[PDB]
Parts: C-alpha cells; structure tokens; sequence
C-alpha cells in the first residue's frame, strides 16, 4: 500500500484525514497537495469525493508522524456517475485515495 | 562541419532508432558511441570495420568516459553534466537501499576515498532522530587489496563514522541482517559492504526498492539487470565526490 | 557541524524548525534572524528555500534549550536554479543550514 | 557427596551477588578440546543472567567480562557464532573484519543493556581492555587443568573444578 | 490435562506487565492420533489456546505460527504433533532451546547439540507434581 490515508473525523462539511502511512512519497507531494482531490469510501463502487482544504504534518523524536489532512465533501461518485452533493455521509473510519483522473473529470462533466 | 553544426544530427539518428529519453541518447549513447568511434579511428592497422555490431556495443548499460568532453568544458561541466542526467534528486528522498560501488586502487589515497564517503553519507543518509524511517547508503569497495582497505575501514571507525558490514566479532559468518538493521539505525552512519560474495547476498535480503550507482574507472562489474544501475567512468576518484 | 536544525511541522504556507543544536554563536546572530533565507534539504542537489518569520529561543532549568523557527518557503532551487513558488511539499524532518549568497542571489536574478 | 562439593565451592571464593554493584566482573572459563559446546553455553548463559542488570529500571547497569583460553580458535569462534544466532548479543573490541581491538568497544557494551556481556578473545586483548577499564575489576577463574596468570593488583578467585559442568551452578 | 495445565502454569509467562513472553512447546509420543486429537481438541474447548502450525485444513506445516505463539500472551503454548514437527520446529527457532523430557517406557531421540534432560517416572501422574 502505497498511501494509508484514513478518515478520523467527520464535520457536517469537514473530514479530518490520517495519512497513517505514507510510502511512495511522490503522493504526497502532487497528489495530496492544498487543492487536490480525495476518494473516500470503503469499496470501490461508492464513494465520497473532497477537496483538501488543509493539512498538517508534524514529527517528534518518540511517536510516529502526524501527517493530518482537512478535506472537504464535494459530492458522490456511484458506478462512474459523480453526483454534486456537500451534504452526504461518511462514517469514519473510511480508506482515503488520491482520486483518479477520470473521477476529477467526472465532477464537471456528469452534472 | 563545425562543432555545432553536428551535435543536433547525431542525436536524432539514435533517439527514434531506441525509443528513449533525451538523457539516454544525448548522455547515454552519444558517449558512448564516440569513443567506440574514435577507437577504430585511432587503431594502427584496422581503421574501417563494418557497424553490424556497433549498435550493441554502445547499448551497455555502462555511461563511458569522453576525453573530448572533458578538455572541451572541463571539469566543471562534465561533472555537472553527469549530475543531473543520472544523479536525479528530489525534495524529499525516498528510503531506497542505495548502493554506492567505487572503485578503489592502490594510487588512490586514502583520504581522497574518505572525502568521497563524508560526501556520500551526507546526501544519501537521513538519519534524523524524528524519522520513523531511516535510511543510509550501502559502500561497495573493489579492486584493492584487503590491507588498504582495512586501513580505511580502520580509519573511519576512529572519526565517529560508525558503520556495520555483516560481521560483528572475529570468525563471525557473513550476516546480512546486520546490514539491513543498519539501515534503519540511526546510529549506523552506512553499511560497508566487503566483497562481491558479500554483495550478491544482501540483493536477497531486501524486499524494498533498490538502487546501484557504480563509479569507476577501469573495472566494472556485472550487477544484475533487474536493478536500476548507473556506472558512471571517471579518470579520478576525486571526480566522484562532484557527481554524487 | 555548526548548526544542526531540522523541519519538525509542515503546514501549507508554513515550517517550524527546531534548532537542536547551536555550537556556533555567530550563526544564530547574523543568519537565523527575522526575515534570513533558510535552505531546507536533505540533499545538496535539490532544496527549498524559505524566509525566517517569527523565532522563539526558550530556555528552562533543567531541560534542553528549545530554539525554535517559524519560516514560510518562498521557492524551489534545483541544481543552482531557483524556481519561484513555495507549493512544493517538504516531508519533514528535513535538515535546515542558512542559505548560501548565491542562492539568495538566484531568487531574483532567475526569476 | 556432589552436592556438598558444590556448596563449598559455591560460598568459598564466589559470592551470590556481590551486592550487586556495577563492578567489572571478569569470568575466566578455562575451555578444552574435550569440553563440550553446549556445556559451555549453559555456563555463559548462568552467568549472564546471575552477573547482569540490563533492566531499565536501573540507572548503573552492568554486564559481565568472559574470557576463555586452552581451545583452538576454531571451536572458539564457532561457540561465539551459535551465541549471537540466539540473540545474546555480545562484543570483542571488533565491530568490523579487519579491525584492531577495540577496547572502547567494551567500555560501551559494560554499560549497555542491549549487549548482554562482552567476550575476550584472548591474554593480549584481555590485558589491553584491563587499563582502559578505570572502575573496580574483579576476576572469576573456573579452571580444570591449567590455570591463566592474573596480575597482582586485581582481586581474583581461583576455583578448581572436576569438568566443566559444575562450574553452571557455583555461579 | 492436568500436567498440560500445570506445565503451562509453571513454564510461560503472559501477565500484561511483561513485554519478553514465553510459552512451553509440548510434544507427545508413543500414542495413536484419535486420542491425540481428542486431547487437543478438548484443551481447546476450554479457552487454553494452543497452535500446531497448521491454521487451518489440509495446512503444511508452518512454524512461523509457533514463532509468533512463542511470543503471543494469547496463545497460552504450543503443540508438536510428532518428531517430523518438531525437528522443523528446532530449525525455524532461533533462541536457546532446553529438551525437557518425560517418560515411563520409551525415549524419544533428541539432537545431541541441545540442552536435554531426561526423567524416567513411574507413571504420568508423577510428572504433574515434578514439573
């Protein structure tokens, strides 16, 4: 696994976002960017789409990193089909992906 | 023609015919191919031969030394041209197992090679008290005898330069799990690597991404064709230390 | 080593440094001030250049002298040529030395 | 019967913990050909479990010396092989091949909690880490036949035993 | 099973304050596999967790599940089915091994270069109070 991302919090149009472990370190730098777009869902099929809208990463000599992400939720994504939404929910926990090109597409396209 | 009348033409020929990128043909193969070129040339008796076999010969994966690019610009370019062509960096270095292969003579001193460990360290180790993921670089020396390299091994352990090489005591067996713990230990500044036959086994006990950057002079070896090699030929070993 | 300071926090627009130590004096008194260039690598090829902010040396009785810096990255400088636009991500921890003449001069003459 | 002859030679010469000071405790193991391998692993591991305190609730931590003579290298190196697979992690002044001894090496693994004791390979090593050792030494000799010459300066036991079997629980 | 229970009580060590756990590794001969599993089966029935190395149906032999039983304070010890187990198992396992070996009629064969002890009861009730 490339990127552990993972959702902690969830705000009415807020997601706190735990990169638990990062691994390629080419992720994060283009694709966790300020303004990048996340996949958040539990399987494949159905998922929320955010916009990230904060992140912080800290070090300390004893405990692991924390790399925290602010995410916001855009909209849906069902079957390929991207549904302009801002008020669905996700349960944390929930598995955070860098979104794929054709999902971003998606967004301005299916509407 | 002139000089510059023909370094854009013999590009071009050898780019479509491999399908590569613009530093493997220009720093690659162009190199490659002109000392091949200049040494059927400057033979006393054979000076044509046919070039059925010269498009495999300039395929190896070895970079080769150019005596005319290197009177031409100097020391200061040829260098700086080999660094950003397969010395490639980032902001943020990934914890790769990097292995560095100089090569070592008995006309080498010893504190020209220290200088190149001091500058290999450096930049290839992050040994940071906040990582949760440490990294430091693999030595391989070759093609001197085992006295002088006792003598630098010897010598950097007494300049606080604490490295591991799979051998923790007198009569111990090659161990390659001493090397990959020094790894990820932030008090091991790298790994030491003795000899080929200590080589060839800690390939096998590394499961993530590897890296080989072999800087030479006249011997090369043959490092498996799965890794991502760089072997690079230099005329002295000071000329590593501006490369990497 | 003069001076050992490394990137404990990253945010968007920001890093903190921890200066952990400080053998020499000069340093902190010419080349860590407000508004200094700091080099921020953990290589000499590639870096990032960043502008001191803000500074705090806190010291206490029986702990450790607590130095740390609060810098904004302003820029990117590869092989000696520095590209405007402080976006790129440093992973922390990242190891911090005063930024050299040349690599202040090479924010506006390359610009 | 046996078991008075082990504890006599239990209270005579060694103590049970010697008030647990960090002390330089040198155990001088006298090996032979005849002597098994896994004889003298029992003895080493008696030994650094009785002779320790690697716990990280002390802040004076200790490990003991061992040093063997009258065997060949060959079965000597081939004993301190098997101990380090089994995780009892030791030193000898040489952290590398090729390396001199070391005998700062030892000084560090003393007071480490992660190297179990420290081993000494020979009299020239053994002498040499004895000066850079400034705290109080003392040296424990278990031999059957053949006995090491110690100097006069240092407080030293010397226990004859019948094998080198016994020497596991006198200690 | 009840010199299993006080073999295990004795000779393993999974109280929480620890963080170096042990738990014995236990090895029977001499007897047909039907009670041989019945005996295992009934352990597990009452919450005294054990591996074999084979965690689950028609399994090779996997002795990285008596590694990680070793230091697991879940698994309370270990069970070798028979001698082929258990010379596998002596391999795979790096730290310092002792034999402890219980028996009325027949010895099994230990290899020579581990510490072995050998006990000669007259029934298998004694081995209940010497262990």
């Amino acid at each position: 696994n490339d990127i552990n991302a993972e959702v902690v919090s969830v705000s009415p149009n807020k997601l706190k976002i735990s990169v638990d472990d990062l691994e390629e370190f080419k992720i994060a730098e283009e694709k966790l960017g300020v303004g990048s777009y996340l996949r958040v869902s539990d399987n494949q099929d159905v998922a929320l789409l955010a916009i990230i809208d904060n992140f912080s990463i800290e070090v300390k000599e004893s405990q692991k990193q924390k790399y925290m992400i602010e995410a916001s939720p855009i909209g849906l994504v069902k079957n390929g089909k991207f549904y302009r939404g801002g008020d669905s929910l996700a349960l944390p926990p929930k598995k955070v992906e860098p979104a794929k090109l054709d999902e971003i597409i998606s967004i301005y396209s299916d509407s | 023609k002139s000089f510059d009348d023909q370094k854009k033409e013999t590009i071009q020929i050898i780019k479509n015919h491999f399908q590569c990128e613009d530093y493997e043909a220009e720093h690659y193969l162009y190199s490659n191919a002109f000392r091949k070129t200049y040494d059927i040339s400057c033979n006393k008796k054979d000076r044509r031969i046919k070039k059925s076999d010269f498009v495999e010969s300039i395929n190896k994966s070895k970079v080769l030394f150019n005596i005319w690019f290197y009177q031409y610009e100097g020391r200061k370019e040829y260098l700086r041209k080999l660094k950003e062509s397969f010395i490639r960096r980032s902001v943020n270095t990934s914890p790769y197992a990097r292995f560095f292969i100089l090569e070592f003579q008995d006309k080498t001193d010893i504190k020209t090679v220290k200088d190149c460990i001091y500058k290999i360290q450096s930049n290839w180790s992050n040994l940071s008290k906040r990582t949760d993921r440490p990294y430091s670089p693999f030595l391989l020396f070759h093609g001197t005898s085992d006295a002088n390299l006792y003598e630098l091994k010897n010598q950097l352990f007494n300049e606080d330069l604490i490295f591991t090489d799979g051998y923790p005591f007198k009569g111990s067996v090659f161990t390659p799990k001493m090397l990959i713990e020094g790894f990820s230990n932030k008090e091991i500044h790298f790994q030491f690597i003795n000899d080929i036959d200590d080589f060839n086994e800690t390939l096998n006990s590394i499961n993530i991404r590897k890296e080989v950057y072999q800087f030479y002079t006249e011997n090369c070896l043959d490092i498996p064709s799965q890794l991502p090699q760089v072997n690079i030929q230099v005329k002295d070993f000071a000329d590593i230390k501006e490369i990497v």
